[PDB]
RNA sequence: AAAGGUGAAAAGAACCCCGGGAGGGGAGUGAAAGAGAACCUGAAACCGUGGACUUACAAGCAGUCAUGGCACCUUAUGCGUGUUAUGGCGUGCCUAUUGAAGCAUGAGCCGGCGACUUAGACCUGACGUGCGAGCUUAAGUUGAAAAACGGAGGCGGAGC
RNA sequence: AACCGAACCUGGAGAUAGCUAGUUCUCCCCGAAAUGUAUUGAGGUACAGCCUCGGAUGUUGACCAUGUCCUGUAGAGCAC
RNA sequence: GCGAGAGCUAACUUCCGUAGCCGAGAGGGAAACAACCCAGACCAUCAGCUAAGGUCCCUAAAUGAUCGCUCAGUGGUUAA
RNA sequence: GUAGGGGAGCGUUCAGUCCGCGGAGAAGCCAUACCGGAAGGAGUGGUGGAGCCGACUGAAGUGCGGAUGCCGGCAUGAGU
């Protein structure tokens, strides 16, 4: 077969984002927003108050059958 | 004298092949039928209604497609820049009617 | 990589079922108390609603 | 598409200010200066006629010849405002008077300071300008 | 793979350097001062466009009046007396008719008179 | 630190001319000297010479649209191309901002360099392919102008 | 050893930077927010609220009418 | 603009509520002029109708028609 | 229509395969009034003197006007 084509099956390959590049899509700032903490980045999921603690209860071990219904 | 008015073809009086907005059936020899708004025949003049029954025969000539433009466009500090391109088509018909 | 967030585990959020995130119910721990005795008894097992997304990668392999 | 002409004319015509309301004598003047009386033909062109004011002097004011108009002229220095030659006192040299108001009728480009070659003011009765006979004007509109 | 910039960056910056033609000074020659002055030329494009459209407007009217008047009559109480006169409705550059033919401007001044009476 | 290139071959320019030279003009060589040693191509900013059309009562983000003038005719006698006069209209660009022509930031100009990537048997989705109640290998072994083998182990399958 | 409230050089080292600046090809479709709570929080973040894309459902949405209940402002009043 | 507090019944003040506009909204009007008036720009046309706002000349369009008013440039700068 | 999400695409280098082109002249450069909805692409001429286009697929150090950005060249101030 012509290798010349081939082809790959339609919707299985998408282009990447190509951040920057243009004020034809994505300007200046890039994906992101304008000022804020939002640039060279870091930080998780980790909301800096208080972040939902409540307690535990609380055992170690455990081990368990394998199933055959 | 004679133009359109270019609202979509109708006209006063003189014969000269001329440009307009597309007439739909092509090839030539539509014989494209034109209604009288106004006439000056022997510079005895005839208008509105009263000459509206003269015919003007025309055939169709030629279709065309004018000289091109471009359509862009821009606003101030937005990064608003957009550049397209656009072109007419047109419709020579040579006047000859009555 | 990925750790657990052991923050997460033996703590409330237990993870189990239809995918959803069930947590404890809270106040009057082992804190002090007076208060009613329908709701030192209503402080069993809840289940959390509109953030388990962040709780589940905090523990999305079941710990 | 549309016509637009030669330049090949001149047309010369007396206005006769005597007795006339002025700033009605002046947006007279002034649109047959720009040309608004045959069809504009062009704007770009100055198509517009010759005009030859007499009796200047005797042109008619309401109001207050006095008192109302002030003319104020700047000189470029310091106090060089307090030049107000006003009133009656202008009509000790009526012919500028008159060609203040035309002035301030026709625009203020290139073509308007060209277009004031075309005012010609006389305030006695009589005009040397018989060479290029010009015929009348006269009172109102419609 | 490296991809440097080369022939593209000259290509783009001499199609805008060629769109200067006549302009003045570093708008003809400096890229940048080029591309700029298209920005604000592009709004000028497109307004006057749409402008010059309502510009012949007035350039028509401000003849037709003209003619009217040396007939007797303003613009107003024409325009008038053609729609008045109903199927009369040529409308479209009367300023031609009144610029060149005056036998006929005058007979379209008749038939607005008549048709005000 | 910057770093480069005659010509296939030195055949690397005998001789003559202006010049103290430098530099050049000829003659020669060579396919080419439209390659001559400040030696492949040779853009742009910048400097000049010549020509066309223009400009010494003019107020101007430098354009834009309209019309006249004068040139020109190799995608080209037209809905042309260049340039003009005159009218109408017209507050640089970016950033930052409630709000920018702003007397708010940045920038002399042009050229080139210059910023959303990579990684991992990691998570979570969309799309596509293979096999489907089952799917798949890792390290490695052997073969390599090519890839096969390798079930240790991983994911479904039971929940509280 | 020509800038000493703690010298110069090289290294960790691409320190860290809730702060400034910059972030480049094109047309098409939709289109916001500057609100509320919490915050060693106030020019930063987390969750809501408003945008978009895809799937499911399928008028459940929107004004407007009729019916019905809720209210103590405008006005007014002097019975507290 | 409307409804209120704070303020001097000041402020292009500040802080809530409420509608609309700008924010991100070009076009016509208001001389100029984010917010006000009219109106939400897919592209082309040397075609026609209107809105706000206009029709003496700059400057498109009645030196319009009929009753009156003001002789102050009031128009075109507050009051006791 | 700003941040933002979505869609379809243009151009650059490299790689695989095809179709080919080139000293009767390649890339690059230079002019231009042709073409496409845009990124862009062709025609012809001038220059150059040895390589290169088009199509399909793949991979990217892939698109600059800004950063008191870097390197280099050249200007203004000035015949001061
Ligand atoms: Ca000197
Ligand atoms: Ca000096
Ligand atoms: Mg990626
Ligand atoms: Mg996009
Ligand atoms: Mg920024
Ligand atoms: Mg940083
Ligand atoms: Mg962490
Ligand atoms: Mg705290
Ligand atoms: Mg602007
Ligand atoms: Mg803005
Ligand atoms: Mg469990
Ligand atoms: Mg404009
Ligand atoms: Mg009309
Ligand atoms: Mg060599
Ligand atoms: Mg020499
Ligand atoms: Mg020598
Ligand atoms: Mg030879
Ligand atoms: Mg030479
Ligand atoms: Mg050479
Ligand atoms: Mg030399
Ligand atoms: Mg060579
Ligand atoms: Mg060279
Ligand atoms: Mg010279
Ligand atoms: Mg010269
Ligand atoms: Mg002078
Ligand atoms: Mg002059
Ligand atoms: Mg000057
Ligand atoms: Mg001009
Ligand atoms: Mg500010
Ligand atoms: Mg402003
Ligand atoms: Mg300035
Ligand atoms: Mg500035
Ligand atoms: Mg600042
Ligand atoms: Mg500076
Ligand atoms: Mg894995
Ligand atoms: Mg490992
Ligand atoms: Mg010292
Ligand atoms: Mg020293
Ligand atoms: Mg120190
Ligand atoms: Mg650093
Ligand atoms: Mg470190
Ligand atoms: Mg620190
Ligand atoms: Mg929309
Ligand atoms: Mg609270
Ligand atoms: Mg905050
Ligand atoms: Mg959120
Ligand atoms: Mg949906
Ligand atoms: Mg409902
Ligand atoms: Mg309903
Ligand atoms: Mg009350
Ligand atoms: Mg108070
Ligand atoms: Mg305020
Ligand atoms: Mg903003
Ligand atoms: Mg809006
Ligand atoms: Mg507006
Ligand atoms: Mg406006
Ligand atoms: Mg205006
Ligand atoms: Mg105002
Ligand atoms: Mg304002
Ligand atoms: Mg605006
Ligand atoms: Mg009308
Ligand atoms: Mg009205
Ligand atoms: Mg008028
Ligand atoms: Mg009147
Ligand atoms: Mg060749
Ligand atoms: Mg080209
Ligand atoms: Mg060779
Ligand atoms: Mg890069
Ligand atoms: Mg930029
Ligand atoms: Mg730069
Ligand atoms: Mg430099």
């Amino acid at each position: 077969m012509k290798l010349h084509d081939l082809k790959p099956t339609p919707g299985s390959r998408k282009d990447r984002k190509r951040v920057g590049r243009g004020p034809g899509g994505t300007d200046k700032t890039a994906g992101r927003g304008h000022k804020g903490q939002k640039s060279r980045s870091g930080a998780g999921k980790g909301a800096f108050f208080e972040g939902g603690r409540s307690r535990l209860i609380a055992r170690l071990p455990k081990r368990g059958f394998n199933n055959v219904g | 004298m004679f133009a359109i008015i270019q609202t979509g073809g109708k006209q006063y009086r003189v014969s000269e092949g001329d440009v307009i907005r597309v007439e739909s059936l092509q090839g030539e020899a539509g014989d494209k039928v034109e209604l009288k708004a106004l006439f000056v025949g022997g510079e005895q003049t005839v208008f509105g209604e009263d000459a509206g029954k003269y015919t003007v025969q025309a055939e169709v000539v030629e279709h065309g497609r004018g000289k091109k433009i471009y359509i862009r466009k821009y606003k101030s500090g937005v990064q608003y820049r957009r550049r397209t391109g656009h072109r007419q088509n047109f419709t020579a018909i040579k006047i000859l009617g009555i | 990589p990925k750790m657990k967030t052991h923050k997460m585990a033996k703590r409330r959020i237990k993870i189990t079922g239809t995918g959803k995130v069930m947590a404890f119910k809270s106040g009057k721990r082992h804190q002090n108390t007076g208060k009613s005795g329908d709701e030192i008894r209503g402080k069993g097992k809840g289940f959390v609603l509109a953030k388990a997304e962040w709780a589940r990668m905090k523990l999305m392999l079941p710990r | 598409k549309t016509y637009i002409p030669k330049n090949d004319e001149q047309n010369w015509v007396v206005v006769d200010a005597s007795g006339v309301p002025l700033g009605r004598l002046a947006t007279l003047i002034a649109s047959r200066i720009r040309g608004k009386h045959r069809p504009d033909f062009t704007p770009n062109m100055i198509q517009g006629d010759f005009v030859v004011v007499i009796n200047a002097a005797q042109v008619a004011l309401t109001g207050k010849k006095l008192d109302d108009k002030v003319y104020t002229r700047y000189t470029g220095y310091q106090g060089g405002l307090k030049t107000e030659t006003a009133r009656e006192a202008l009509s000790k040299h009526p012919e500028r008077v008159i060609e203040h108001a035309v002035f301030g009728m026709l625009p203020k480009g290139r073509q308007g300071r060209a277009m004031h070659t075309r005012l010609k003011v006389y305030a006695g009765e009589t005009h040397p300008h018989s060479a290029q006979k010009p015929q009348v004007l006269k009172t109102q509109p419609l | 793979p490296r991809a440097k910039t080369g022939i593209v960056r000259r290509r783009r910056h001499k199609k805008v350097l060629k769109r200067a033609k006549g302009f003045w000074g570093s708008r003809s020659k400096q890229y940048r001062n080029a591309f700029q002055t298209l920005l604000n030329a592009a709004t000028y494009e497109y307004r006057d466009r749409r402008n010059k459209k309502r510009d012949f407007r007035r350039l028509w009217i401000q003849r037709i009046n003209a003619g009217a008047r040396l007939h007797g009559m303003n613009y107003s109480t024409f325009i008038n007396g053609l729609k008045r006169a109903n199927i009369d409705l040529n409308r479209k550059v009367l300023a031609d008719i009144a610029a060149r033919e005056p036998e006929a401007f005058k007979a379209l001044v008749d038939a607005s008179r008549n048709a005000r009476q």
